[PDB]
């Protein structure tokens, strides 16, 4: 039964690590998206300038 | 020269690292959580009764 | 068993002013002066339920004294007991010993007289002064001289503050120090040195307070004084009174200069991690990383050591640790004293001051030793005295006040005689 | 802790540094007002390397702007992130050297250097333990090269145990601005080889080539070029400002790259650089970054490194990467093209990883190669120097100021035997 | 409480080493001793 | 019985960052420091509900240290125990052995002294370092030297990290390796080589992780360390302490360089499928496809072997398996000993870490042998040290720090003498 409780703990910690990794990678992609859209705005304002 | 502005200046510059590492009288705090009893009710160190 | 404490100079009265905050906290006295037997060595009950201390702050400049008279402890100190002159000696030994002392010392001593007459079982005196200044040096020496001719037989504990080697705040303090020692030799029975740089390095290293003001220094010095008088104030498993240091620490009538040390000086976070036991604080009390005087005991040999233990300490492990110390070979004793120790144990643990940086620990150690590194310190002050005196610099102020060259030369050879005594004793 | 002082000379140096402080400030997340507004708390830990705390959350950079004409200062205060410099660090002359190395080294220096030395000395002792100095300047202009050069000599004389970086651009005949280019470049190099610890050679010709081919930009103004060099300088000091799985500061990069005390002229590259159109059609793998690193059309000098050998090389990576891929990629590039590397040193590649990528990328890289293809560029300059000095063209504007002929002969000899010893080790 | 009045504790009402206000006004010694209350001043001190 | 662990360099304390994560999960200690006697060999229990490890992390650059100070294990490590210099040694042996060591080694040794005095039954020290870098090699040798002076007779387990032949990250690591060995010979008692390329191969082949970082490497290194101290921590059928490697594995005072290996390195899906027994892991621990150092022991002849066993294992079949190994002829032993093994059995199975790539395994093996293939490794490094020193490359950095060519020449010939020793004993 102690063995059973231990591998239960293992599964719990597995799920926890998965959740943390997911939220972190999401934040990273969000930062990337914001930097990309800033780039796009810089790209558009120069075309406005030339017009 | 006012309590408010004087306090807001410190509230603003509390983000500085030296402001937290050189508190004129306090000393470095480390922000460690203690087990709620070692500060006031119980004294630090190992305890074996003499009295 | 009663002892009175006088404070001379601007440094002395700031120190004892930290001390009395510690004392009222140790005995449960709120600063207004009433309780909500153990106290009777300091506070004499009088007036209406008032525990008024056996102490006189005396000084020439009224700035710090009336600062006390308006501070939080307005109601504690008897108003008459705070003697205040009108104008300073201004870092001038001659001015404090001949010009202004001549009007102030008689009033000081005949106060002292009626304090001692209110006293019953007077143990001794203990003075607080820094010998670098003018008032604490000059009229302090004059006060000790007239106290010695008044009583003589009563032990006088002198807790002096010497100037550090490199960190220094005055220019003529070599002159003041030399002239102060010339009387501190033959008047004080037991004199404890405490410079400021050593406490600076302690506050930086262990207490990790990096911008230390004078209060932090005065706070932990008050902890040391309270620690070596807790045997008188409270009953212990093995108590030693103020007469013991007279016998057990002074092997020769002129070798009385004692390094101090305290352990554990530890903050709140460093307490939650270190395990506080007896063997390691006994170790901690011996390295120069926790001494109150910036000197190198590895270059010196111990004469006699004394160990005050406060708090939860049993005699078994203190005997064990002292055994380990005597069996270590890093530190060495003189060939005269196989019994080079004197232990002491008291029950009451050291208290905490709110706003202070020391955590509440079960136990503490106050080491008071005797060595030859002090002989190295006096030669260090002697060199920097001789350099300035070779050009007769600053001498005209003393001569203009009324002193001359005779006592300069004779105080110089007196420290040279003390040096030869330390070199003769160490062998 | 470890401290870096910045020094910018000349018009090029000033505008490079303007873009540099823009990029670094954007990395540490501090606004153009001068207050922190970032997200992660990793940024706060290592901003003492580049900033000082002034008042109420005001971080001022540890930089010294220096030149001889007010126009560059106005262009500094005009753009954003120009209100964050301390105006006392605007040590600044009034007459203007103007493409005369003698003016920038004897006439105007004799009265500007005492003041710039005072400000740099105050900014040096203001901190606790210096890591080194970092100078961005040119080798063609006068107030940049000459003034910066004497400043280098004064600093190395006062502080000999501190590191020293010089981001210096060199003139190229294809993109040649002024006429006294070799007269200034040769003398400045002759002083750098005995004073500077190491130099990162740059040039505008290779930069225009990069923005043409890889970036596919239409109008490469100076903003983007200074943007590329700024990304390079952020990449080289990323190891100090952010924790990593394998740290490599300036000094260890130096000791890994410089086998002989005179062999300290590096060529630099940067990865990844892709056009906006082809920006999302690519993958982000360590092989993908490595093939763009070791490409010869990505070096930032006009010196094809495949025209010679490498002595040493380094690659500083940023991003969550797998170090095994890093090492095997470095081993593959070393084992495949074995002729491009020297034989009497095994494993000519030093590597390092930091976990924080630059803002906008997932995984970036910075290459620093100490090759022997640099003697090509130095011969390319010295042959123009001998062509002019053969009949003393333009010589009198230097001669009538204090400079004499043996100085030019010495710079010739020092340039000649340097490229001789590069050829020797090739 | 105020400074101008005495701060005495309720147990140490009247003693020798301590007193500045009258314990009891208008109480004769002989009166008290006949009432057999012990003389307050005679209580000892340490 | 206690053993303390010091970590030197960038690689050292990252190994510690994995080791202590493993120990805390083994003894059920949360990272905050308190459990919700087996621990007594690693954590001393201060006060009430708090265990603080017997370790010192040290480095010259503060980046990785304060990453630990701000990581998840802020409360577990004593604040003073983490030690950080001001600036790095920068891949420079001379700089990290004469310039900065002279400042840091005194504080380190005067800290380990009070850690030892806290300890009671000290078994020995175990050190963690990599010799390719500057900090680990230079002041690692300096620290080991003064430790040998201070204690000497106590054992010192050195788990060093040598550079791989072909996969490498630095340039001057041949200079640093040679110079570190020259003192690792006569200072360490028991030295274990760990190479990164072999661990990359293990993670690629067995664990099938095609993109491994340093975390995975340090994870299974911690598995090896924990496996060879599990005998001290927990009781088994046949236990073996730290002094036995000293005797049973070192036939000559200067031949102590042990290959290590581990089995079974098995992922989560390969366990629930392979049928695990003692015979196959005893086999698998002997193939070069599962060693921790990239060398071919097929070329070498074994001197001695040590077999740690953890988990469900009986002495019968481990005896039968080692019999099969002794009777196989694909590996050969040296004639200088007929008895070439030392078994060891402990009951507790190896624990699993969350996020770790290994599975819950019933039983595992840690092999620590000694052969002549290590004599082949040293010659392989000696070749590429000669290549770079023949052209006097990079020498000016070390000479600038204050050294000369004498120590290069004598370290070179010292490695040649050691090469002679292995080819002599192999005969
Ligand atoms: N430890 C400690 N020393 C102090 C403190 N304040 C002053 N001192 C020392 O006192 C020495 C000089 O004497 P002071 O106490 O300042 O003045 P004085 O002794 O009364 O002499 P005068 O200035 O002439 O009145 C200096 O060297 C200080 O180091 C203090 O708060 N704590
Ligand atoms: N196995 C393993 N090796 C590592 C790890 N981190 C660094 N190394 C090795 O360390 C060697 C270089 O030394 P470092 O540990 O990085 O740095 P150092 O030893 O402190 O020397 P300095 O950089 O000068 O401070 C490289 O050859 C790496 O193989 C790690 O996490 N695991
Ligand atoms: N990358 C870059 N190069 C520049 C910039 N401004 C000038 N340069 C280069 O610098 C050289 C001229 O240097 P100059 O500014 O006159 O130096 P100074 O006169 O000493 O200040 C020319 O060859 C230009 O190619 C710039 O904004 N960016
Ligand atoms: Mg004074
Ligand atoms: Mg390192």
């Amino acid at each position: 039964e102690i063995a059973d409780r231990m591998y239960e703990k293992v599964k719990r910690e597995m799920e926890a690590e998965m959740a943390r990794r997911e939220e972190e990678e999401e934040l990273i992609n969000m930062l990337r998206q914001e930097e990309l859209e800033a780039k796009r705005r810089q790209e558009d304002e120069d075309r406005k300038r030339k017009a | 020269d006012s309590e408010l502005a004087r306090w807001k200046l410190e509230q603003a510059e509390g983000v500085y690292a030296s402001a937290q590492r050189e508190p004129l009288g306090a000393g470095y705090v480390r922000g460690h959580r203690l087990p709620e009893g070692l500060g006031s009710e119980r004294p630090f160190g190992v305890t074996y009764d003499a009295r | 068993r009663e002892v009175i404490s006088i404070h001379i100079g601007q440094a002395g009265i700031q120190v004892g002013n930290a001390c009395w905050e510690l004392y009222c906290l140790e005995h449960g006295i709120q600063p207004d002066g009433q309780m909500p037997d153990a106290f009777n060595t300091f506070f004499s009950e009088t007036g209406a339920g008032k525990h008024v201390p056996r102490c006189i702050f005396l000084d020439l400049e009224p700035t710090v004294v009336d600062e006390v008279r308006t501070g939080t402890y307005r109601q504690l100190f008897h108003p008459e007991q705070l003697i205040s002159g009108k104008e300073d000696a201004a870092n001038n030994f001659a001015r404090g010993h001949y010009t202004i002392g001549k009007e102030i010392v008689d009033l000081a001593l005949d106060r002292i007289r009626k304090l001692a007459d209110n006293c019953t079982g007077l143990q001794g005196f203990l003075v607080f002064n820094a010998v670098g200044g003018g008032t604490g040096s000059g009229l302090g020496s004059l006060l000790l001289e007239r106290l010695s001719v008044d009583y003589g037989k009563k032990s006088k504990l002198g807790f002096t503050v010497y100037p550090s080697p490199q960190v220094s705040t005055a220019v003529v303090e070599p002159y003041n120090s030399v002239l102060s020692t010339h009387s501190l030799l033959e008047h004080t029975d037991v004199a404890v040195m405490l410079d400021n740089e050593a406490i600076y390095d302690i506050c930086r290293r262990s207490l990790d307070i990096e911008r230390p003001t004078y209060t932090n220094l005065n706070r932990l010095i008050a902890q040391v004084i309270s620690s070596l008088t807790a045997s008188l104030r409270f009953d212990g498993a093995l108590n030693v009174d103020i007469t013991e240091f007279q016998t057990n620490l002074v092997p020769y009538p002129r070798i009385h200069f004692m390094l101090s040390s305290y352990a554990p000086i530890i903050s709140a976070e460093k307490a939650y991690h270190e395990q506080l036991s007896v063997a390691e604080i006994t170790n901690a009390a011996f390295e120069p990383a926790s001494m109150m005087v910036k000197c190198d005991p590895r270059h010196g040999k111990y004469m006699a050591c004394c160990l005050m233990y406060r708090g939860d300490v049993v005699p078994k492990d203190v005997n064990a640790s002292v055994a380990t110390i005597k069996t270590k070979r890093t530190i060495q004793f003189v060939d005269w004293c196989p019994t080079g120790f004197k232990c002491g144990i008291n029950y009451q643990p050291p208290t905490v001051v709110p706003g202070g940086d020391l955590a509440k620990v079960q136990r503490a150690v106050c080491m008071i030793s005797n060595s030859t590194a002090i002989g190295e310190i006096f030669s260090r002050l002697d060199h920097k005295f001789d350099l300035m005196y070779a050009k007769r610099a600053f001498v005209h102020w003393y001569v203009g006040e009324g002193m001359e060259e005779g006592e300069f030369s004779e105080a110089r050879e007196d420290l040279a005689a003390l040096e030869k005594d330390f070199e003769e004793v160490g062998a | 802790m470890r401290e870096i002082v910045h020094i910018q000379g000349g018009q090029c140096g000033n505008q490079i540094g303007a873009k540099f402080w823009e990029v670094v400030s954007d990395e540490h997340g501090i606004d153009p007002t001068g207050t922190y507004h970032g997200d992660s708390d990793l940024q706060l830990e290592r901003i003492n390397v580049y900033f000082n705390e002034a008042t109420g959350g005001r971080y001022v950079p540890r930089a010294i702007l220096m030149d001889l004409e007010p126009g560059t200062m106005d262009s500094v205060r005009s753009g954003p992130y120009g209100q964050i410099f301390r105006p006392d660090n605007f040590v600044f002359g009034q007459t203007g050297a103007g493409n005369n190395w003698a003016k920038g080294h004897y006439t105007e220096g004799a009265e500007l250097i005492d003041s710039v030395l005072d400000v740099v000395r105050k900014e040096a002792e203001s901190c606790d333990c210096l890591q080194g100095f970092q100078v961005c300047h040119s080798l063609g202009g006068g107030t940049g090269s000459g003034m910066g050069t004497l400043l280098i000599s004064k600093i190395r004389e006062e502080y000999p145990d501190r590191m020293m970086l010089t981001f210096s651009v060199v003139p190229s005949p294809k993109v040649s601005d002024t006429v006294v280019e070799p007269y200034n470049a040769t003398l400045s190099v002759h002083q750098l080889v005995e004073n500077a610890d190491e130099c990162m050679v740059l040039d505008n010709e290779a930069l225009y080539d990069i923005c043409f081919r890889t970036l596919k930009l239409t109008t490469p103004t100076f903003g983007d070029l200074n943007h590329l060099i700024s990304a390079v300088m952020s990449g080289i000091t990323c190891c100090l400002r952010f924790p990593g799985q394998l740290n490599a500061d300036l000094r260890k990069l130096a000791v890994n790259l410089i086998p002989f005390p005179r062999l300290h002229f590096f060529m630099v590259g940067f990865t990844p650089l892709t056009s906006r159109g082809s920006q999302q059609y690519r993958a982000l793998t360590v092989p993908e970054l490595t093939q763009q690193m070791w490409d010869a059309k990505n070096m930032m000098c006009a010196a094809d490194p495949r025209h010679g050998r490498y002595l040493t090389a380094s690659a500083l990576f940023r991003g969550r990467m797998s170090t095994k891929e890093v090492d095997e990629q470095m081993l593959n590039v070393q084992n495949k093209n074995s002729s491009y590397f020297v034989e009497w040193i095994p494993n000519n590649v030093k590597s390092s990883v930091c976990d924080i990528p630059p803002k906008g990328l997932k995984m970036s890289a910075t290459f620093i190669g100490n090759s022997t293809a640099i003697q090509e560029m130095f011969k390319r300059v010295s042959e123009q120097f001998t062509a002019m000095f053969r009949r003393k063209a333009f010589l009198h504007w230097y001669t009538g100021e204090g400079m004499d002929e043996m100085e030019f002969t010495e710079a010739e000899s020092n340039m000649n035997d340097l490229v001789s010893e590069y050829q020797q080790y090739q | 409480p105020t400074p101008w009045m005495d701060h005495t504790a309720p147990t140490a009402r009247g003693r020798f080493w301590v007193g500045t206000a009258p314990h009891v006004a208008h109480d004769t010694i002989t009166h008290s001793t006949l009432r057999s209350e012990p003389l307050e001043f005679q209580q000892r001190c340490p």
